[PDB]
């Protein structure tokens, strides 16, 4: 889960920022985009 | 036609807040030509260079800097070819995405592979600037990682 | 050289400078092109003009996400007494639009949403109320008018 | 949806399907799109 | 900062009424009051007073009841009476009727305050 | 193909009406954002345009003051009638090369009208003083 | 291939800022400024303050699985003169869609007829062969 | 074939919008690289362009200061209106052969406007002093 | 070299704060301090001092507690108090609010240091 963004700049520590990137590796759905499986067949 | 020039939207609309900012710039060029010129040998060469900038406006000085930044980098990068490849993405998947970053202290513009960009919390918005979170995942050269993150 | 001008000249310049800049800033001809495509599809071309961030901004309305009430048989959408606009907004768009009125518990409501798309339902009601006003007849002090 | 290439089978007949295959569903050919795109492409140039 | 302002929709819209609502009394401030201009040069104002159109409504003095029933004032002081005549135009700063209704109300409380001050000027000198 | 453009012309005329009214609606929203402490309007407007808000009555429509957003055949010919009038005044030395550039960057048919009327009136007073200056020089030699 | 997986996260955080109202010293004109949360508000001058929560664009890069670089507020904040929360990343683009939908592309509207061209030319090639 | 270009014109108009915004996005990235100790900008910019960063408020969009990246029919005619105005000033000896080359290598419609206005104003003051110089020579002979 | 700089993305971005963080004290250097300009011509600075906008925050002297609770300073010295008011704008050098917040914070610590120096100038001469 994505860590709390509603924090002071003092508590946005180096492990806070590493937690946001670790969540990004954990990782797609949008509302106005086709799938990547859809677009790759088109390409 | 590719004539993408930065223009003043209202070129006949000068205000006093633009006039004060012009006066700060003109006096700042007064001090540096006072230091850099050695005792009236080249002071009147700089002075003839500076007098024709009184004709200008603050919005003129800004519209020149914006164009010189855009004129050089369109020709340096061949940006019309970058836009041609993304238009081919537009007629294929319906997505034309470009990233502007600083790499090596330079502004640089890249086109994004639509299969390698994740857009989150955009809403029903059509534009990609309106997203709250974007993830970009690609496989980079080791030279490109050292060209980008050496510091 | 502003003595040559008139009051209607000073106003016609301010109106054009506001319209010249924002047509070029927003690329408003493309906004109008998308709504004309709505016109040839559902017969409805709707645009909203609001203030967001202190700027005038113009948006085109999805005809599936606008409810028009008490309009009558009127053709125009300005003639409605009540309009409801419901769309799902980005959390950044809610904080870009209501940052000066969102309370800290309202911001805590946004971050502690479950986020299972992660967008916020934004309902906006536009309605005409009834205001009591007074019409006072007075006499000019200098003339009996 | 018809401009986006989506055919609702419930809109052109009373249905006695939900699987995306032609033996019971129907292909849509977008012949109404080119007509609309002239008129919006003319409006771009007016 | 809430004082006579409507800070909504990314803008700062006001009705013209200046709530001086920080600092303290002229005895409480080291600078002897909030300065609202070099004009007299020390234009010093305190935490209770209300300013509209270069006219300051004093919070120290109060409303005489003869000046309360007449002129139809509402508040206990003159600053608290100016805060009640602006309560409509505070959240609709751009209506023309509210700028009409505030311009009329702020003149009534102004002539009410000058009428009470000329009474007290005569009251102690007598 | 002109008669086939007539079949769809009815769809464009209601479209130009919405664009006329949404731009009048955008202009009134923009008049209200002016009185909201936004310093962006100090860059896109003049000094005289910044002071129209200082006068009372800026809460109402511009069509109640005589101003209308207009994209009609009368406005398009009025722009080119003023443009050809400027080039006709450029040659014969009635309009300056400085102010012809101001007409090229003007966006208001009242603005560019006042500039044509300005440079004419400046030059005819310069010709009027130059006529008497040569005449008084002729008489003071004779005197 | 001998290349490195480079993951870059671009995200909007929430920054606490302060809106301080002060009075001009020369004229009695109220002024508005935006400050960070560490700003010491100057009362004894009438400065009353309100604190807001505001978007702030952040950035972070992972290289492989063990390198974590450039985790900091994004240094090009595409800022606006009057809105402190309005910002974005460098990523600019558009969807070519119709009325909040998913884009029906040019290839998408021609792909039925390309698939049918492939089926009929299959029958052609088996008729040529036999 | 012009009506068949209309069917695909809708695809080009969204493309020109992305190119408009990506160039505004590139310009703001370039404004931030200026304040990062890069000596390349000392070769592609002027001296006045190097000093715009010295004033406060270079963190915001250029559209908040009145500047917009624009590829529209109004900008393309404004360029040729200034180009034909220059050749009309070249002959009749109102513009120099030196500065006509500066308009040819300018890239800004505000820059080349100021050069047309400069050479006009220099020459008319030279004609004004040449008129009085011949007049005072005539009078000092008579005196 | 880390001192008041953000050296990222191939550039050298700063908040304006000059960490003089090499050399040593004026007694330790053969040149009697790091010179930061010919202006007095020997503008000599040591390893502890912090410079912002031609104003040097001295590391030798310390914060009086009356000048600590008032002005809300954080560090033990004046250089270490200037290093804490720049900690936000250090990693976001290009935000307009951080340049606003640093310009205000660097003036508070400056008037705090001048206030402590006029105390000690009166303290020994008395």
């Amino acid at each position: 889960n994505f860590p709390r963004q509603m924090l002071p700049f003092s508590k946005k520590t180096k492990q806070w920022r590493k937690d946001c990137l670790l969540w990004a590796n954990q990782k797609n759905y949008s509302l106005v985009r086709k799938s990547v499986i859809h677009k790759k067949i088109n390409y | 036609v590719f004539d993408f020039k930065v223009v003043v939207t209202n070129p006949n609309a000068i205000s006093e807040i633009e006039d004060n900012k012009k006066n700060e710039l003109l006096q700042r060029l007064q001090e540096m030509i006072t230091d850099t010129s050695i005792s009236e040998d080249e002071y009147n060469i700089k002075l003839e260079k500076l007098n024709d900038y009184y004709t200008y406006e603050w919005q003129d000085i800004r519209e020149v800097r914006a164009n010189e930044l855009l004129n050089h980098y369109i020709k340096e990068y061949d940006i019309p070819l970058i836009f041609n490849n993304g238009f081919m993405d537009a007629m294929t998947c319906g997505e034309e995405i470009y990233q502007c970053d600083i790499v090596g202290g330079e502004p640089v513009i890249e086109r994004v592979n639509p299969l390698k960009i994740r857009i989150f919390k955009s809403g029903y918005s059509n534009k990609v600037e309106d997203a709250d979170m974007i993830i970009l995942e690609d496989y980079w050269s080791p030279g490109r990682v050292i060209d980008t993150y050496y510091d | 050289d502003y003595y040559t001008y008139e009051w209607q000249d000073i106003r016609e310049v301010r109106a054009n400078e506001l319209l010249n800049h924002y047509i070029k800033e927003y690329d408003i001809p493309l906004i109008f092109n998308n709504g004309f495509m709505d016109a040839m599809t559902c017969g409805e071309e709707i645009y909203q003009c609001d203030i967001v961030g202190g700027e005038p901004v113009i948006e085109r309305v999805n005809p599936l996400k606008i409810r028009i009430f008490k309009s009558g048989y009127s053709n125009k959408v300005e003639d409605a007494d009540m309009i409801i606009l419901e769309d799902y907004w980005s959390p950044g768009r809610v904080i870009d639009t209501y940052y000066d009125v969102l309370s800290p518990k309202d911001i805590k409501y946004i971050e502690t949403m479950p986020d299972y798309a992660g967008n916020l339902r934004v309902l906006r009601l536009y309605w005409k109320s009834k205001r009591k006003i007074l019409k006072v007849k007075s006499y000019d002090p200098e003339t009996g008018e | 949806d018809l401009l986006n290439g989506r055919l609702h089978m419930s809109d052109l007949e009373l249905v006695l399907i939900k699987a995306a295959y032609i033996p019971d569903r129907l292909q849509h050919y977008p012949i109404m799109n080119s007509k609309l795109n002239v008129l919006r492409g003319e409006e771009s140039k007016r | 900062a809430f004082g006579g302002w409507l800070n909504t929709q990314g803008g700062d819209f006001t009705n013209g009424v200046t709530f001086i609502n920080e600092g303290g009394s002229h005895e409480e401030n080291p600078y002897q009051g909030i300065q609202i201009g070099v004009d007299g040069a020390p234009n010093l104002v305190e935490q209770g007073e209300v300013v509209y159109d270069d006219y300051v409504f004093s919070d120290r003095m109060e409303i005489p009841d003869d000046i309360r029933k007449e002129y139809k004032l509402r508040g206990k002081t003159f600053a608290k009476a100016a805060k009640s005549a602006q309560r409509e135009s505070e959240e609709r700063p751009n209506d023309p009727l509210s700028t009409k209704g505030l311009q009329a109300a702020m003149e009534r409380i102004a002539t009410a305050q000058e009428e009470a001050r000329q009474r007290k000027e005569a009251h102690r000198e007598g | 193909t002109l008669q086939s453009s007539h079949i769809t012309e009815w769809l464009f005329t209601i479209h130009d009406d919405v664009k006329k009214r949404a731009l009048e609606c955008f202009l009134e929203t923009a008049k209200v954002a002016l009185k909201g402490r936004n310093k962006k309007f100090q860059y896109i407007l003049s000094d005289t345009s910044t002071r129209v808000m200082e006068i009372d009555g800026d809460e109402f429509a511009e069509a109640d003051y005589g101003l209308v957003v207009d994209n009609s055949n009368g406005t398009q010919e009025l722009q080119q009638k003023l443009d050809t009038l400027a080039q006709a005044a450029l040659q014969t030395q009635t309009l300056s090369f400085s102010t012809i550039t101001k007409l090229y960057t003007s966006s208001s048919l009242a603005e560019k009208q006042r500039l044509i009327e300005k440079d004419e009136k400046q030059i005819r007073e310069r010709q009027a003083q130059a006529q008497k200056e040569q005449l008084e020089a002729q008489q003071q030699i004779a005197a | 291939a001998g290349n490195l997986r480079v993951l870059r996260l671009y995200w909007k955080s929430k920054r606490k800022i302060l809106k301080v109202k002060s009075y001009d010293p020369e004229t009695g004109e109220e002024e508005w400024n935006f400050y960070p949360e560490n700003y010491v508000v100057n009362k004894e001058a009438g400065e009353e303050v309100q604190s807001f929560w505001v978007n702030e664009a952040w950035e972070g890069t992972m290289i492989g699985n063990e390198i974590f670089v450039n985790m900091r507020p994004r240094l090009i904040q595409y800022n606006r003169l009057n809105n402190p929360s309005r910002c974005h990343f460098g990523i600019v683009g558009s969807i070519y869609n119709l009325n909040d939908s998913r884009p029906f592309s040019l290839v998408d509207m021609m792909k039925p007829y390309n698939y049918l061209y492939d089926a009929i030319h299959d029958r052609l090639n088996k008729a040529i062969a036999s």
